[PDB]
């Protein structure tokens, strides 16, 4: 009943930020020490927690949230701010209590010729709703034609290839993202520090 | 790992039709493209067209309207290009190619890089 972590911060495959995963994690022993205390994190920020006090803390769920970004996103996965990434792809709201936490994964994520497996949506009607998810791949009607599912002028492929090579610059390259969110309902807090 | 294997082509006389089929082994080119390129003698590798994998939306060189046509099959994992009212001009090595790339706008698959190539197929246009 050790805290899953692992399976999420270790996961071989990781997924497209507009597809981004979440595991519930309940009923388990958090070390939150494995890690605050990393070396191989470039980012780890709290809110509304500290996260040296998280093993005294208990939660009823645990969501973790991930996925890929290229490093000079990963500002925008923080409350309030805008950008591609926060108003069509993955959103925290403006009370968001947990942590983000990222690293560089250019040796992972990046190949020789380019790695464009992992997309991000350009474009959207309105920004997503805080924890939204839109896997949708409906042709964006960009002026007053309707597209009828046609490609063309103002009727755009909503989504579009991060370009991921390992000679790009730190900006352009991969970033795996970490979002845990902390929840307390009323019931039993099944996820505690040991 | 990937082959794209073409077929068809050959010589046909002017104002005539041919078609070309690539048909495409170990791999889906999902949200990315398939096209068509040719090269005359002495000339460029040139984009003729390319389509959306997944929804089937084409994009065509201003110089092949209203006379080429690319389509695929998803099934027979097959790309294919339709060449009616042939130009002399048309004469060339075709080739289908592959895109590893998702770009929003179909227009990008006439400038950016394509990963994989068919072998090459000699199309030949003549008169009466
Ligand atoms: C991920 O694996 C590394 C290497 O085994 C380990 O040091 C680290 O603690 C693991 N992460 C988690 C959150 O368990």
């Amino acid at each position: 009943n050790l805290c899953p972590f692992g399976e999420v911060f270790n996961a071989t495959r990781f997924a497209s930020v507009y597809a981004w995963n979440r595991k519930r994690i309940s009923n388990c022993v958090a070390d939150y020490s494995v890690l605050y205390n990393s070396a191989s994190f470039s980012t780890f920020k709290c809110y509304g927690v500290s996260p040296t006090k998280l093993n005294d803390l208990c939660f009823t769920n645990v969501y973790a949230d991930s996925f890929v970004i290229r490093g000079d996103e990963v500002r925008q996965i923080a409350p309030g701010q805008t950008g591609k990434i926060a108003d069509y792809n993955y959103k925290l709201p403006d009370d968001f209590t947990g942590c983000v936490i990222a690293w560089n994964s250019n040796n992972l994520d990046s190949k020789v010729g380019g790695n464009y497996n992992y997309l991000y949506r350009l474009f959207r009607k309105s920004n997503l709703k805080p924890f939204e998810r839109d896997i949708s791949t409906e042709i964006y009607q960009a002026g007053s034609t309707p597209c009828n599912g046609v490609e063309g002028f103002n009727c755009y492929f909503p989504l579009q290839s991060y370009g991921f090579q390992p000679t790009n610059g730190v900006g352009y390259q991969p970033y795996r993202v970490v979002v845990l969110s902390f929840e307390l309902l009323h019931a039993p807090a099944t996820v505690c520090g040991p | 790992q990937v082959q794209l294997v073409e077929s068809g082509g050959g010589l046909m006389q002017a104002g005539g039709s041919l078609r070309l089929s690539c048909a495409v082994s170990g791999r889906t080119f999902s949200t990315a493209a398939m096209g068509w390129f040719r090269q005359a003698p002495g000339k460029e590798r040139e984009f003729v067209a390319a389509i959306r994998w997944s929804g089937g939306s084409a994009y065509y060189a201003d110089s092949v309207k209203g006379r080429f046509t690319i389509s695929r099959d998803k099934a027979k994992n097959t790309v294919y290009l339709q060449m009616n009212s042939l130009k002399y001009e048309d004469t060339a090595v075709y080739y289908c190619a592959g895109s590893k790339i998702t770009r929003s706008l179909l227009s990008d698959y006439a400038t950016w890089p394509y990963d994989y190539w068919g072998q090459g197929t000699q199309v030949t246009v003549s008169s009466k």
